[PDB]
């Protein structure tokens, strides 16, 4: 392979595959600054899940069964497209087609970013997600309202 | 309660009483009650109570002007609905087949050999009258023969129907040949075995009766109550009040042979006398989130299928659990299609 391989994959440095892991504060306060989200509404049309979050998501709305279940997760974005780079879940109790989070989720949300900061994790919340287990992947009512709340005052979040 | 008493005077109005109302002002005071009965909000609680009112009123043959009956329910059905008034046309529909399978029965016997006592009966049907079999009784070797006649005429008309005779209800007359004159007494079925076994003997004892008729014990009691009340069977010692007389199945009760009432037409057949809503709404809106958009047919079916197999809730208590829900803006109908409903949360 010789100098043809050697410096196509070079390990030593990241490759073009690993750049999105890469997290710029200055890009991220100013893309937040600009807000260039308030001019349109049909701004996002793209949401990149890393395969860790999409795995303990998979993982998490299986696990609850026929019961639903909620979490976070954490993420950037960059021009059009809102990254997600991992989730977390969240301790609530819910029914087969009610979730609440009443007391406990609110607690834990800010003590996990407060202890993910401390060991290296530089992204913040950009959403929540729950599960429909059995009837399609869509937004209710009561979804939606909260969408509306969550994303009139933290601008940038997805469902 | 208040529905009670209106549906009270209505059974009054209708049933029958020394004086008949003539037809013009029959009609004017049913309008009234229907001027206030759409006043009414609930609207079920009515039927319940009219529906054994009104049973109660035909089968006895107590009803009087029934062509007021069949105006009455034609007013109701045309106010609430057809599902309303389903169950009462049934009952009125029973009464004038049964009317015209007597005119042909009777002209069945003739062509045959005759019967010995004038037989008529009223067929009703099952599943839409609230009466059912309750007591066991024995057929008295008297009223057999008959009996099996009508059997048989109802076998050779309706073929796979199957009858099951209410000897509860069942009134009769009976004539007497040992009496001082001529008398005609009118008497249930139960008081007709009862008189009818002092045929052959004299005296028997109250277990002797009771093994003989099979009747069961509150309803033989109170039928030899009401009997002692007419002072047709003498206990032995007379001076004894009949009402604080406590009978036991030793006493040799006899026949009173010196009965001598004035009147020829005794009748002695005188008449007697949440929780599981939040768990149904639970269920519609559940089913609801599941299914966006549904029918009421496939909502109904569905909530069967989830919870009925609890405790088996009944189609008008749904509906109005749909009602309700869709009262609190929980799932809209949609246009186009009178029985659609999308959950609107």
């Amino acid at each position: 392979a010789q100098k043809t391989w050697e410096l196509a994959n070079n390990m030593q440095e990241a490759q073009s595959i690993d750049e999105i892991y890469k997290y710029d504060k200055k890009q991220q306060q100013e893309i937040l600054a600009a807000k260039p989200w308030t001019k349109d509404h049909h701004y996002f049309k793209y949401c990149k899940i890393s395969a860790l979050a999409l795995l303990k998501m998979v993982m998490h709305a299986r696990s609850g069964g026929n019961l639903a279940v909620m979490g976070l997760m954490l993420g950037k974005v960059d021009g059009e497209t809102m990254i997600i780079m991992d989730s977390f879940a969240l301790p609530v109790e819910g029914t087969e087609t009610r979730v609440n989070a009443q007391a406990a989720a609110y607690e834990y949300m800010a003590a996990y970013i407060e202890n993910a900061k401390q060991v290296g994790r530089l992204e913040n919340a950009i959403g929540w997600y729950h599960s429909h287990p059995g009837y399609g992947c869509w937004l209710s009512g009561i979804n939606v309202s909260t969408q509306m709340l969550n994303q009139q005052f933290q601008e940038p979040f997805v469902a | 309660k208040s529905p009670e008493l209106l549906a009270r005077y209505c059974d009054s109005l209708l049933k029958k009483s020394s004086k008949n109302p003539e037809e013009a002002e029959l009609e004017d005071t049913l309008n009234q009650v229907m001027v206030v009965f759409k006043y009414i909000e609930d609207k079920d609680v009515f039927q319940k109570f009219y529906a054994k009112m009104l049973a109660k009123r035909l089968v006895h043959q107590n009803s009087a002007s029934d062509d007021a009956e069949a105006s009455m329910i034609s007013k109701l059905k045309q106010a609430c609905g057809f599902e309303y008034t389903s169950k009462l046309q049934r009952m009125f529909q029973d009464i004038g087949v049964s009317k015209d399978l007597n005119e042909q029965f009777k002209k069945h016997l003739t062509n045959s050999e005759p019967l010995d006592l004038d037989f008529s009966i009223q067929v009703l049907s099952s599943g839409s009258w609230p009466f059912q079999q309750s007591c066991t009784f024995a057929l008295p070797s008297e009223l057999e023969r008959s009996y099996q006649r009508f059997t048989a005429f109802y076998a050779s008309r309706h073929s796979g129907r199957k009858l099951t005779w209410l000897y509860q209800l069942s009134k009769g007359e009976l004539v007497t040949n040992c009496f001082k004159n001529r008398y005609t007494l009118q008497a249930s079925t139960f008081q007709m075995a009862i008189l009818l076994q002092y045929n052959t003997e004299d005296a028997y004892t109250v277990q002797q009766l009771t093994d003989s008729t099979q009747i069961k014990m509150d309803i033989l009691a109170q039928v030899l109550q009401i009997l002692l009340k007419s002072k047709l069977l003498v206990l032995e010692d007379e001076n004894a009040n009949v009402d604080e007389v406590e009978l036991k199945p030793d006493t040799l009760i006899k026949l009173y042979l010196g009965y001598k009432n004035k009147k020829l037409r005794v009748n002695i057949n005188v008449p007697m006398k949440e929780d599981r809503k939040l768990l149904i709404q639970a269920a519609i809106v559940r089913i609801m989130k599941m299914r966006k958009v549904l029918k009421h047919q496939q909502l109904l079916g569905e909530v069967l299928t989830q919870l009925s197999s609890r405790f088996k809730p009944r189609v008008p208590v749904i509906k109005k659990c749909i009602d309700i829900l869709i009262e609190k803006e929980y799932l809209e109908r949609v246009d186009g299609e009178k029985d659609t409903y999308s959950y609107l949360a």
